[PDB]
RNA sequence: ACAGGUUUGGUCCUGGCCUUUCUAUUAAUUCUUAAUAAAAUUACACAUGCAAGUAUCCGCGCCCCGGUGAGAAUGCCCUCCAGAUCUUAAAGAUCAAAAGGAGCAGGUAUCAAGCACACCUAUAACGGUAGCUCAUAACGCCUUGCUCAACCACACCCCCACGGGAAACAGCAGUGAUAAAAAUUAAGCCAUGAACGAAAGUUUGACUAAGUUAUAUUAAUUAGAGUUGGUAAAUCUCGUGCCAGCCACCGCGGUCAUACGAUUAACCCAAAUUAAUAGAUCCACGGCGUAAAGAGUGUUUAAGAAAAAAAAUCACAAU
């Protein structure tokens, strides 16, 4: 839409641009946007508190910086699990990390983005994702001599049916159609639950979009 | 209306007078108020029972699925009311209300029991 | 309406029956003819009945006259895809002109039938809503269920102020 | 509703959250329910993508529309 | 096979109002409107830009337009396609003879 | 109310009969055949009924949700008596 | 008027009223101003009691007191209505009785 | 409109104003109860409380719902639709920016000319042409939300908001000021809707169920208001004496008033009645010798008619 008295306005695409130039220059850093005060639980840089439910983890446990920087190459090629997973899955999971660039903000150097090889439930992935939730309080280290232990896996087949029942009236509807159109075999519909597999809520989801394929 | 986001979705919109409510099943932007525009109404669904101790549903099934198709989400009452027609398998959440139900129904045997005795 | 040769001509039953509708393909008609000689006779009666009983029927196809530059009226028709047809009239009555023009580029009894039956279906009596675009407003306007509380008073085990004085108690 | 840039209020400013208490055999039997059903819904969901799809392909380039193509044009000629 | 265009009209026929630009006709289309009230039609005159390649246009013409794909600017989005009557120089679509208003200039019943 | 007991005269359309055609050999008046967990009498779906959780399961539950722990329930009645 | 000429009027649309001496307000609230006596034309003879006030939206105009007997007073607060006295050229207010500070008439006593 | 009252000593004709019908707000007089719908002075300044959280930290959401009609002749319908989001077998769908136009779209021409508003080449420069909109209303000015499952716009002001003025309830309730305009500083997330979580679930002044008010409709438990010369249903006895006063239009009162004020009686509506202001509706498909109306005359441009027939004039005082 359109009409013949339109002004050109200008200070909307002036802000525009110096909002964009101003949240680039002051971008905040890893160290100062994660920062957090353990008595109070609250966070100074965005205000928030954290739910009483992982207050337990945070004063009982390390991130995943706090165990990695103690290390020659910030341990490239090393297995890192996670205590949630630990607890919930009597299968091994952990990473392989293939690079981890840190912030040179924090004095302790206790924060920064990694990536690594994902293997969850004795799954391994062939490429490499960004390590999701890494300022958790739940990260842990395995040993060098445990490392064949975690690594070794026992395949267990799964055991979950292939095929369910319809629900009963969208099932009477398959058979009122095929008896229409002339189809009278009395073989019980039968639905694939084979597309249809769900990967578990703790599974990290993929930071980085997809683009057209 | 332009709204930024918002997901297709399936719920019941209410109508009608005070202490007579009335939902029609709908199908609408997210982002949108409960009675304003949507895209096609599928059904309706009176919750008083009538003369004849009937609580009356219509579904457009054919609809129904192409929507779903389409991929539209569904709220929780029109998961509720499509399971109880057998369009869709009974709600988890269906049958554990129902459990509470007789527990607290059994408990309550027992407690007038345990009283008269 | 008084003035006028044909008043009746410019009411709407008449704009309403005439039963030309072109195809989808069809853009723009043009008519040429004479304003002399009697071989022009059933074009200028063509242009002076029938033409707005056509323009009714296709509001987005331009129409455009032309008066002596032929010495022999014809019709033109231009197409979508660029396809010319062109219809000579010279003899042809009003009445013969239309049925020409309904065969060559008119649509079809079953087509339009059709079409209108397809419309019908986009108002389904099964809706609720207001008057102008559904049948009922409300589902106490059937027969049978509980109505609504501004007509007949609702029961009072029913109304919310009974049930929450009770709750409280 | 609140928008963004107002302040929040002070009373209901130091609390965050109290997750309700958990059953342990009522909560695993209801997340093996949720694991099912949400199981059976996509497979749903997905069948009836595909008749969607059936639907369009059928509308745009099905045999009846070459018949019909075929037929206006043979008429128009 | 994307060729299309946003505009409402696809060919119109409009007669060509003046050629005093480079390359670009200013014609006049006219369609009928209905008025409300009385019930009669009349004539509507819009004008419209048709890009010339060849400069064929004399004032005075019966043209028919093309929509044109893309717009060149925001007022030619038509153009020219066959100058459907020369002006002065007339030619019977019937008979394919140079006529001047009833008149014929050539008789058609004269091959040689 | 004189018009519904016939009472009073009053003008009666002719009106055609509601459908075209009159068949009862479609599946949506006529019976379906029987499921075959319909004859059976198990529920419709394994997962309808209550199943005793395994006690690994239990105690791993417990330690997730420790302090925050509401007393455990066992399975359901079957049939609710009446008050 | 031909065919062609009512084509290019259109059709007659009737003009919006114009406001009258409330400015299209029901009711105004006045303060008094003065109090004196304005006589009708003939044949009708009179000494009708009239007054004028200031309206809320600052002009001045000239009111009339319906019925017999008034005590109203300079910088007195009133209601004026819009009807108009036929006898009285000019004025086109009537202070309606019982409200602010003029109440109703009186009963002889 | 089924029309009625009113020009004149009197008739006909032409032509205004007003009565009779329905809806809303405020006010006067009056008032018993229940239910439902609706709640409306003010884009003026605002005390206090509340209106966005959820969640094993990340993240997602945060005028979306809701509120208002200030602004703009804005617009309606319609073509195309990037982009954002949802679903997934990466091609389907929901919302749709920008841009565009078959047509439709308030008042005013005592606003008649706007003053760069066009186009070509190649470039995305330069160079070249001198054009574009408009009496079918350009360019101006004034008034204004709307064509309603809804749509368009604003979010303290400077059309915008880097900045500046300056320190924000046009979220619910409430307050000051102002206006003829007068709802509770209340309850709950039980339902539905939205946000978040895998999930039990949590928040939600949106909403649900209530509080308040003859503003409307219904039922019943409830009785007062207006009018009584004519149009227009209906009255007597006194007082007053062109005085006090009455009227929607015509009119009444100048010591024998069915018109003022009171009384008796009657008429008409009824928990309402009457008055006031807006709105519905209402002018010409009718007229132009005498009534408002054929412009002092002729030709031509825009535009429109032609359709059957037929038509270059002429002693005399044109210039
Ligand atoms: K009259
Ligand atoms: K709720
Ligand atoms: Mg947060
Ligand atoms: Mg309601
Ligand atoms: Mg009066
Ligand atoms: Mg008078
Ligand atoms: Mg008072
Ligand atoms: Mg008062
Ligand atoms: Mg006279
Ligand atoms: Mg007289
Ligand atoms: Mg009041
Ligand atoms: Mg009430
Ligand atoms: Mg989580
Ligand atoms: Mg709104
Ligand atoms: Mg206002
Ligand atoms: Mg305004
Ligand atoms: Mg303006
Ligand atoms: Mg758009
Ligand atoms: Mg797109
Ligand atoms: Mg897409
Ligand atoms: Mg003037
Ligand atoms: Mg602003
Ligand atoms: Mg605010
Ligand atoms: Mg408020
Ligand atoms: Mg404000
Ligand atoms: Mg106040
Ligand atoms: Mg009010
Ligand atoms: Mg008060
Ligand atoms: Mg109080
Ligand atoms: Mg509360
Ligand atoms: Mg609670
Ligand atoms: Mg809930
Ligand atoms: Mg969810
Ligand atoms: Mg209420
Ligand atoms: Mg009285
Ligand atoms: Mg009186
Ligand atoms: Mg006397
Ligand atoms: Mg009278
Ligand atoms: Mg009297
Ligand atoms: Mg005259
Ligand atoms: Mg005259
Ligand atoms: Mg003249
Ligand atoms: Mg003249
Ligand atoms: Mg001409």
């Amino acid at each position: 839409m359109a009409r013949k008295k339109v002004r050109p306005r200008l200070i909307a695409e002036l802000a525009r641009r110096v909002r964009a130039l101003r949240e680039q220059r002051e971008r905040p850093r890893d160290s100062q946007r994660y920062a957090l005060d353990y008595e109070t639980m609250m966070r100074p840089h965005s205000g928030n508190r954290l739910p009483m439910r992982a207050w337990a983890d945070v004063r009982h446990e390390s991130r995943l910086l706090q165990l990695l920087n103690r290390l020659p190459l910030f341990g490239l090629g090393r297995l890192v699990t996670r205590k949630s997973w630990l607890w919930q899955h009597d299968e091994p999971c952990y990473w392989r990390l293939t690079r981890v660039r840190p912030d040179y903000a924090a004095e302790n150097l206790d924060h920064g983005k990694a990536w690594g090889i994902l293997t969850f439930k004795g799954k391994t992935e062939s490429e490499a994702r960004e390590i999701e939730q890494v300022m958790y309080h739940d990260w842990r280290l395995v040993p060098k001599h445990e490392e064949e232990a975690f690594t070794a896996f026992t395949l267990v087949p799964e055991d979950t049916p292939l095929s369910v029942p319809y629900p009963p009236l969208l099932r009477a509807m398959i058979l009122a159609q095929r008896q229409k159109y002339g189809d009278t075999s009395t073989e019980e519909p039968m639905l694939n639950l084979e597309r249809a597999r769900i990967d578990p809520w703790d599974y990290p989801a993929k930071l980085e979009a997809k683009t057209k394929t | 209306r332009a709204y930024r986001g918002g997901h297709l979705t399936i719920r019941l919109a209410l109508g009608g007078c005070t202490n007579r409510p009335f939902y029609r099943i709908v199908a609408a932007h997210s982002k949108c108020p409960r009675d304003g525009r949507f895209v096609e109404q599928l059904g309706s669904y009176d919750p008083l029972p009538n003369s004849h101790g009937e609580k009356l549903v219509a579904l457009n099934f054919d609809r129904i699925r192409h929507w779903i198709g389409c991929g539209a989400h569904l709220s929780k009452p029109v998961e509720k009311l499509l399971g109880l027609s057998g369009f869709y398998p009974l709600h988890p959440m269906m049958i554990t209300n129902a459990e509470r139900l007789r527990r607290k129904r059994a408990r309550e045997v027992l407690l007038a029991s345990q009283k008269t005795d | 309406p008084m003035k006028g040769r044909f008043p009746i001509r410019r009411t709407l039953q008449y704009l309403g029956q005439g039963d030309v509708v072109f195809k989808d393909s069809v853009k723009v008609m043009t008519v040429n003819y004479n304003t002399h000689g009697e071989l022009g006779e059933g074009a200028r009666k063509f242009v002076f009945f029938n033409i707005p009983q056509i323009q009714y029927k296709n509001p987005w196809v331009q129409i455009t006259m032309f008066k002596n530059m032929t010495p022999s009226p014809f019709l033109r028709f231009y197409l979508d895809s660029g396809e010319q047809v062109l219809v000579d009239v010279e003899s042809k009555s009003n009445k013969e002109i239309v049925e020409h023009i309904r065969k060559i580029l008119g649509k079809n009894e079953e087509t339009l039938e059709k079409e209108e039956q397809e419309k019908k279906q986009l108002s389904h009596p099964a809706h609720f809503g207001p008057r102008k675009y559904c049948l009922r407003e409300c589902m106490c306007e059937v027969e049978g269920q509980v109505p609504c509380p501004g007509l007949v008073p609702l029961p009072k085990e029913m109304t919310g102020k009974y049930k929450a004085a009770l709750k409280a108690t | 509703r609140k928008t963004r840039h107002d302040p929040p209020a002070k009373s209901k400013a130091g609390r965050v959250a109290t997750p309700p208490a958990v059953d342990p055999t009522e909560f695993f039997v209801l997340t093996e329910r949720y694991r099912q059903y949400r199981q059976t819904v996509r497979a749903l969901r997905l069948e009836f993508m595909s008749e969607v799809r059936k639907k369009l392909h059928e509308a745009r380039a099905g045999v009846q529309a070459e018949r019909k193509a075929q037929e206006d044009a043979a008429e128009h000629r | 096979s994307i060729a299309r265009s946003s505009v409402h009209a696809k060919w119109v026929v409009g007669k060509v109002i003046g050629t005093a630009m480079q390359k670009t006709a200013k014609v006049r289309v006219t369609r009928l409107v209905l008025d409300p009230y009385l019930l009669k039609y009349f004539n509507k005159r819009k004008t419209y830009f048709a890009h010339d390649a060849l400069q064929q246009c004399t004032v005075g013409d019966i043209v028919l337009l093309k929509a044109l794909p893309v717009p060149r600017t925001k007022h030619v989005k038509h153009e020219l396609a066959e100058i459907i009557f020369k002006v002065g120089q007339v030619i019977d679509p019937v008979t394919g003879k140079p006529c001047a208003g009833t008149t014929y200039l050539e008789s058609p019943i004269s091959p040689e | 109310k004189a018009r519904d007991h016939g009472l009073l005269r009053y003008h009666i359309p002719q009106v055609e009969p509601r459908d075209l055609d009159f068949s009862t050999t479609h599946g949506a008046v006529s019976s379906t055949p029987p499921a075959p967990t319909l004859v059976s009498g198990d529920p419709w779906y394994p997962w309808y009924s209550w199943k005793q959780p395994p006690e690994r399961e239990l105690s791993r539950l417990r330690r997730l949700y420790q302090g925050r722990l509401r007393e455990e329930s066992g399975p359901p009645p079957e049939l609710m008596p009446e008050v | 008027a031909t065919l062609n000429q009512m084509h290019r009027l259109g059709p007659p649309k009737h003009p919006p009223g114009k406001m009258g001496p409330t400015a299209g307000r029901p009711q105004l609230k006045g303060v008094v101003l003065r109090t004196f006596i304005r006589k009708p034309k003939k044949p009708n003879s009179a000494n009708r009691k009239c007054c004028r006030v200031r309206l809320s939206t600052g002009r001045e105009a000239v009111c009339f007191i319906p019925g017999e007997g008034h005590s109203l007073q300079e910088h007195h607060v009133v209601l004026v209505q819009g009807g108009r006295t036929q006898d009285l050229p000019g004025v086109k207010l009537t202070v309606v009785r019982g409200k602010y500070d003029c109440g109703h008439v009186q009963k002889k006593k």
